[PDB]
């Protein structure tokens, strides 16, 4: 049936899912994704956000406001809803898998409800889309692709240009911080193309 | 992160084989999540951060992907001009223009509520203001505007079935990111992907510049100028966060360097000298790779024409003779806390002292100590990522080749005195302090091992597990957060590919409310210092053959 979605656990615990169109596909990943790392997520949820006092306290707003201090939501929701339904529904699936599995857990506290909750003293709560796609954005984006020191770079050279003053200052700092160096091993051979 | 890439020409018993080794540090539960897709156009496995749509870490029967940070300069700063007369207001193309606002608040668990307002150009976030210079700092991203469409390009690059349909989506990834494939016919490729914004010339990437308008961005550059490889005549694609290709410039992160010294050498060497690689040798490269000593090809040299001419019994001599004598791998002892040899800590030593002698002593204060550490540095608990040789180390190495190397020297390093002076005043101090410690007999140093932790916080340092649930690893290794291969047309076995992973502490970090861990929260992390792995399923059958738990849900829309 195109309402089926299978699951399948291998002697690792590693779920394969088995359905017929995209929604359902990820609604299956959601699911066995909330099953396997909840909390790990929830916690992966509010950093990413900058959510995390919210429930762990005065230690972590320095942190919050970093975080939302880096991005502007907006952007990422008008991304979104410019999407296809066909590329929506990996994100509103995904997201309404993760749900189906809290409110089961949601309605077997004593049973279901992974311990760092009680431990941490807050419950798990519904993900929305937005909430999915900041998990991608938030790290891959927002810490890895997101690299400058150009303003300590500048506070370097200007303390260069002081000592040695400014044609060497800057000398220096080409001989400390190379645009490109010749010698550096490259992942393509210098045969194929520069 | 690191990644080596065999063509067929290089394969052996198979066509093509991919490991990777993303580095992005330990944790408890694992970095990565397990995961098989089959049906609306899917069918894959691998593993990925975060349990993303899409697969960074897979195969789907035909080809097989991965990735390592590219690190290419996709971010610049612009310098906002303000007026003390207009709050939010910044000067471009001259006329004043709004700064988009918003206000956040945050709500702090028993505590009070923070608010403050966000700042956004034509440029970017806001990052800083200086009211003394009227400037404020905005920074611009190529890939602004792009990141859920990165996000899309990662998972429909997982139906790809060729070269051609793969570098579609391939152009469509903005993040800075390097992209590897491999395919049944034992093709193998390789793709620095990413928005680079195409500058205005003489737009120095390494610093700011002003935003009133005259140094914006022409665009973006097209996909065609990003580096690209197809079946290389190498026969290999070879990676550890070096440069993809001659004179393509790097991040202007200070810390950050592609020169004369670089560890994906240490691949390259293994690579090299073996003409084909089984899959066993070719997994082998990681237990390799996990334990070298990243400096020691890089400064023995010197090390020995420094002491050439001293005596035998020289103290200084007799630890470069020690050296000399060290196959460069690290290995822990029976009492599991020491290593081996001393050789990494005898060069820790000498490189700090080398390090404050030469390029932190040409650096004003308070820079020159982003040049002081020599890549060593831990606590009991063990690094925290992936083991390099230091910005420091690498400025120094050119130093030391001297005219053999293409970076002009503005200042010689070694302040007018032979290089062979200060080397030996480094050694001096590193057998100062080592003797103290461990006595007069280099034989009978038994120095410390770097230790390996599953941390219980997230890369953020925001907790995702109890504290407890942290786990240590006897023996650190400087290797991939997880480790996966793909072997092609393996001539072995019946199915045309075959796969490997291993998702250390465990699949699963369920434990339950009275405390009984689920049975695969820990089932693969023996295995992960073992060098071991796991077999990966694609097909209904094997993953049939291998099942242990079936659920079944109806659900719709
Ligand atoms: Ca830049």
């Amino acid at each position: 049936p195109p309402t089926e979605v299978k699951i399948v656990r291998d002697e690792y615990g590693m779920p394969h899912i088995y359905a017929d169109d995209t929604y359902r596909l990820f609604y299956g990943y959601g699911y066995v994704v909330a099953q396997d790392r909840l909390f790990q997520m929830e916690m992966a949820r509010r950093s990413t956000q900058g959510t995390v006092s919210e429930v762990l306290g005065k230690a972590f707003v320095s942190f919050d406001k970093d975080i939302r201090q880096n991005y502007w939501p907006d952007s990422i929701r008008a991304q979104i809803a410019s999407l296809s339904a066909e590329d929506k529904s990996i994100l509103q699936g995904y997201a309404d898998g993760m749900n189906a599995w809290i409110d089961k857990v949601n309605a077997s506290p004593d049973k279901l409800l992974p311990q760092q909750f009680s431990t941490f003293g807050f419950k798990p709560k519904h993900w929305e889309p937005f909430d999915v796609a900041m998990i991608f954005v938030g790290t891959m984006a927002n810490r890895f692709s997101d690299s400058t020191s150009e303003i300590d770079n500048l506070a370097l050279l200007t303390a260069l240009k002081d000592k040695y003053g400014k044609q060497q200052g800057m000398a220096v700092f080409n001989q400390l911080k190379w645009l490109v160096n010749p010698s550096a091993p490259t992942t393509i051979a210098a045969r194929e193309s520069a | 992160c690191n990644m080596w890439v065999i063509g067929k020409n290089k394969a052996q018993d198979a066509k093509a084989i991919m490991v990777n080794g993303p580095q992005f540090g330990w944790y408890a539960p694992a970095y990565t999540y397990g995961i098989g897709l089959h049906g609306a156009g899917y069918d894959v496995t691998g593993n990925t951060p975060f349990a993303y749509p899409g697969l960074v870490f897979g195969h789907n029967g035909t080809i097989s992907w991965g990735s390592t940070a590219g690190f290419g300069d996709d971010v610049d700063i612009f310098a906002e001009k303000l007026s003390a007369e207009k709050p939010g207001y910044y000067q471009h193309n001259g006329e004043w223009v709004k700064m988009l606002s918003r206000k956040e608040t945050i709500a702090v668990k028993d505590g009070q509520p923070e608010t403050f307002t966000v700042w956004r150009t034509l440029h970017g976030n806001v990052i800083k203001t200086d009211t003394a210079t009227q400037t404020a700092y905005a920074k611009a991203r190529a890939w602004d505007g792009k990141e859920v469409a990165s996000l899309l390009a990662w998972t429909h690059q997982m139906k790809a079935k060729n070269w051609p349909e793969w570098t579609q989506q391939a152009a469509k990834q903005a993040l800075t990111i390097n992209w590897y494939y491999a395919d049944v016919n034992g093709n193998i490729g390789y793709v620095h992907t990413g928005a680079y914004p195409d500058r205005q010339p003489g737009h120095d990437p390494r610093l700011p510049v002003p935003g009133t308008g005259k140094w914006d961005w022409k665009g973006l550059l097209s996909f065609d100028l990003n580096p690209k490889v197809y079946n290389p005549q190498s026969g290999y694609i070879a990676n550890w966060n070096n440069s993809p290709q001659k004179d393509y410039p790097a991040s202007d992160l200070f810390a950050f360097l592609w020169g004369g010294a670089d560890r994906v050498t240490e691949i390259d060497t293994t690579l090299d000298k073996q003409p084909r690689f089984t899959a066993d040798q070719a997994w082998d490269v990681i237990r390799q790779t996990s334990r070298r000593d990243l400096n020691l090809r890089l400064f023995l040299p010197a090390l020995k024409d420094a002491t050439a001419n001293l005596a035998e019994n020289d103290p200084r001599r007799q630890l470069v003779d020690k050296l000399a004598s060290w196959d460069g791998e690290n290995l822990v002892n029976d009492d599991g806390k020491t290593y081996q040899q001393p050789g990494s800590a005898i060069l820790n030593a000498w490189l700090t002292s080398m390090l404050k002698r030469t390029v932190v002593a040409a650096v004003p204060a308070p820079f020159g100590k982003w040049y002081s550490a020599s890549g060593y540095e831990t606590t009991q608990d063990g690094p925290t990522g992936s083991l390099n040789i230091s910005v420091g180390a690498k400025i120094l190495y050119e130093a030391l080749q001297g005219d053999k190397s293409p970076i002009p020297q503005a200042v010689d390093l070694f302040g007018g005195k032979p290089q062979q002076e200060v080397i030996l005043a480094a050694l001096d101090d590193a057998w100062q302090t080592l003797s103290k410690r461990y006595g007069n007999d280099v034989t009978g140093w038994k120095t410390p091992a770097m230790a390996l932790t599953f941390r219980a916080n997230n890369f953020f340092g925001v907790p995702q597990a109890a504290a407890k649930e942290a786990r240590h690893q006897a023996e650190y290794q400087n290797r991939g957060t997880e480790n996966d291969m793909i072997v092609f047309s393996p001539t072995s076995g019946n199915r045309p590919v075959l796969a490997w992973d291993v998702v250390a502490p465990g699949q699963s970090g369920f434990i339950a409310p009275d405390g009984k861990a689920d049975k695969h929260y820990d089932d693969q992390l023996i295995m992960y210092e073992s060098f071991g792995r796991k077999s990966l399923w694609l097909t209904p059958q094997d993953v049939d053959e291998h099942k242990e738990s079936q659920e079944v849900l109806q659900v719709q829309r």
